[PDB]
């Protein structure tokens, strides 16, 4: 049900195709490198939602 | 998708567009001669042989090209024949609006004409405006632009 | 590539050609060491064209260094476009946001021309489109991987 | 407009005609007909006054028409439109109280020469590190129309404020409307009473939609959009919003609410978004070297963008290759050798009655006398997958 009509806790329309993530305790705008152990590939996401 | 719309009677979004034709008597070819002067400054004269608008302008007004002022005062075609013994109205020079051109001698363009000097750059009616209701009412009654005080006191 | 999955590369030799964009301006020719058909523009074999994503420490919003040295002739456009006149050809970049260079500016190889994706979520995701000759693209990839500019 | 000329006031023509007529009236006694001769001072003095008076005398009919259009109709004079965009204000951190970006907040590009101001106060709620608000250009003119992500500098260093950008390209910046569009708008005001024709509906809907929108009205078209099944008492409206895209359902609802008290009682009004057909162009042309290839390219680009403006297009009508070639050639300094539209040289019919064209790609092949063939590809749509 999370579409472009929902609003993130940041205050922007949720972009499902965006490189973003929701973190439970990090400040918005924090850049988090997420590394997947299966392929050892890392991507930096911007924390905007909660 | 598409929606169906059935005839309504009153809806506010048409209420905005309802007003479209606004007749406003503003500057244009006909609204030039909108102000007329009563007989408190006019001269009831008779039309005699050998009379002309040029002669009346030269005698009563002192300017040969002032004859239009006479013509505007009577609403007549100068090229159409005036009968002898017909009553014409000649404005008096003493009670007249001076046709002196108003300029701003110091302008960003150097020199420019103004007709009223209230719709020009000399209007300071908005300078230092504090949008509080109080200042607008005092602008309307007396035109107070600036506040003489600002003290904390 | 639009159909295939994205893959990390070390040189132009390992890659796949990009799609026929908005009218099929791309033609495909076979070269010596490329593991896939090489994509180039209509009437210009020299000028190749490719679409790939830059990254640095896993961040796709990294600054985009200039692939060639020359004079900037056009910035902006409907897409995020930067055009460089190198004196013997033109180097074009598309889908670049927050342009830092002005038209008429002189840039050298490795100059930061802008950002791949803006911070303020301007569609918040895209790749980098680049049109240039073979040598410029190869040296660009080599400099991006090695870090020597 | 096209008021017929009453008298001749060309300064020179008056002098020459005066000398000729003086010869005619004198019965050959006056033989000085040289326009630059010794009678030039007298005739020129007379012709100066004659021209300066007859020029004003020729304005009577147009003055009467403009007086009618101004007083009884009261049409407003378009000084010019300031470009407006949608900014996006990001903060440094998530505040515990509401944040306000004040009205009239000045923003600019990297150069600082183009300056916009916020329309109103922007209230970013507590917890949110973000807000968006509309902004207007500092001055009128078409040079304030800028692309997206072009305005990024704000002069006043407000605290807790991190960045600003524009998510939309600034549009509708104009330095004054044309006379022909003014005349058309005046005439439609004279005839819009009780929308009854395709035209009336199209003009009313796009008048209420805004400047830069498009409407198409089709009678007896149901929700199945099949022409072969006509349903009397049905009007189908197809909309293209002010941004040039198929209409947002909010805009659909607004237009429907505006037009509801104006449709005939008992009839049914259908409104649906428009369709857009992508046009791909390929040009092979010969230049005369009077312009640089880049100059020809951008001239043709603006010419086509004017040609494919939705305001200049009629929905459902075919795109004629001859018309496009004329539009391209009207730039000047070039000769068209070949033009392809959508991989063909034939006329393009629209898929249905409500499809508007939008041109997306243009391929340039411009040779010159020396022999240098300039080849180039330009996409015009906002395609992020190019």
């Amino acid at each position: 049900g999370f579409d472009s009509s929902d609003l993130t806790a940041n205050g922007e329309r949720f972009n499902p195709e965006g490189i973003t993530a929701a973190h439970e305790s990090l400040p918005f705008g924090t850049l988090v490198k997420v590394t997947w152990a299966v392929n050892n590939k890392s991507v930096v996401v911007r924390i905007n939602d909660r | 998708t598409t929606q169906e719309f059935l005839s309504k009677n009153k809806t506010i979004e048409s209420e905005l567009l309802d007003l479209l034709i606004k007749p406003n008597t503003d500057d244009s070819i006909l609204t030039r001669n909108k102000q007329a002067i009563a007989d408190r400054d006019l001269f009831d004269i008779e039309w005699e042989p050998g009379q002309s608008l040029n002669k009346l302008a030269t005698e009563y007004l002192g300017d040969s090209f002032a004859w239009q002022i006479i013509a505007d005062a009577n609403g007549i075609d100068p090229t159409k024949e005036i009968d002898i013994g017909a009553g014409l109205k000649v404005p008096d020079q003493k009670a007249l609006e001076n046709s002196i051109k108003k300029f701003i001698v110091n302008s960003p363009t150097g020199k420019q004409l103004i007709s009223d000097a209230k719709q020009s750059i000399l209007n300071l009616i908005g300078v230092g405006d504090s949008n509080t209701e109080f200042s607008k009412t005092l602008k309307d009654c007396i035109g107070k632009v600036v506040n003489f005080s600002f003290d904390n006191t | 590539r639009s159909g295939r999955t994205v893959k990390k590369i070390t040189s132009l030799q390992q890659s796949y050609e990009h799609w026929r964009g908005t009218g099929g301006y791309t033609a495909y020719k076979q070269l010596s060491g490329f593991s896939s058909p090489v994509s180039y523009m209509k009437g210009r074999p020299n000028q190749l064209v490719y679409d790939f994503i830059l990254q640095q420490n896993g961040n796709q919003s990294c600054p985009v260094p200039s692939p060639a040295s020359g004079r900037v002739v056009a910035t902006g456009g409907s897409n995020g476009m930067v055009k460089i006149d190198t004196g013997g050809g033109e180097v074009r970049l598309l889908h670049m946001s927050n342009i830092r260079v002005k038209p008429g500016q002189n840039v050298i190889r490795g100059t930061i021309l802008g950002t791949q994706a803006s911070v303020g979520g301007t569609s918040t995701g895209t790749h980098l489109h680049i049109e240039a000759n073979q040598f410029i693209l190869e040296s660009y990839v080599q400099s991006l991987v090695t870090g020597n500019w | 407009l096209n008021a017929p000329q009453l008298v001749v006031d060309d300064y020179e023509q008056l002098i020459i005609d005066s000398l000729v007529h003086t010869n005619v009236v004198s019965n050959g006694e006056f033989t000085d007909l040289d326009a630059s001769g010794f009678m030039r001072p007298f005739a020129g003095t007379m012709a100066y006054a004659g021209s300066e008076l007859l020029y004003k005398a020729n304005l009577a009919s147009i003055a009467a028409a403009k007086s009618f259009f101004k007083n009884v109709l009261g049409v407003p004079e378009d000084t010019g439109t300031k470009a407006t965009t949608t900014l996006q204000f990001g903060l440094s951190a998530s505040l515990s109280t509401d944040f306000i970006v004040p009205i009239n907040f000045q923003v600019s590009d990297l150069s600082g020469t183009l300056r916009f101001y916020t329309i109103g106060n922007l209230v970013i709620p507590a917890g949110a590190t973000f807000g968006t608000i509309e902004a207007i250009a500092e001055d009128i003119g078409e040079k304030y129309n800028v692309s997206a992500n072009f305005i990024d500098q704000y002069s006043t260093p407000l605290t807790y404020l991190q960045y600003v950008t524009n998510i939309r390209p600034a549009t509708n910046g104009r330095s004054g409307e044309t006379i022909d569009n003014l005349i058309e708008r005046c005439a439609q005001i004279i005839r819009i009473r009780n929308p009854v024709s395709a035209l009336d509906f199209e003009q009313l809907a796009e008048l209420t939609m805004g400047e830069g929108s498009r409407c198409k009205a089709i009678g007896l078209l149901g929700i199945n959009k099949i022409v072969t099944d006509p349903q009397p008492g049905v009007v189908h409206l197809f909309l293209l919003d002010v941004n040039g895209n198929p209409a947002d359902p909010v805009t659909i609802s607004t237009v429907g609410a505006t037009l509801q008290p104006r449709i005939m009682l008992g009839t049914r009004l259908l409104i649906s978004p428009m369709e857009v057909l992508n046009i791909e162009l390929e040009l092979i042309a010969l230049s005369d070297s009077s312009k640089t290839f880049q100059q020809l390219a951008d001239d043709i680009l603006e010419a086509l963008k004017v040609f494919f403006n939705p305001a200049n297009l009629t929905p459902g009508e075919p795109v004629l290759i001859e018309e496009v070639k004329f539009a391209i050639r009207s730039v000047g300094g070039l000769s068209i050798s070949y033009l392809q539209m959508n991989d063909n040289a034939i006329n393009i019919p629209m898929p249905n009655q409500w499809t508007i064209p939008r041109f997306s790609y243009i391929g340039f092949e411009l040779t010159d006398s020396e022999g240098t063939v300039y080849r180039d590809n330009v996409v015009t749509v906002t395609n992020p997958e190019e």
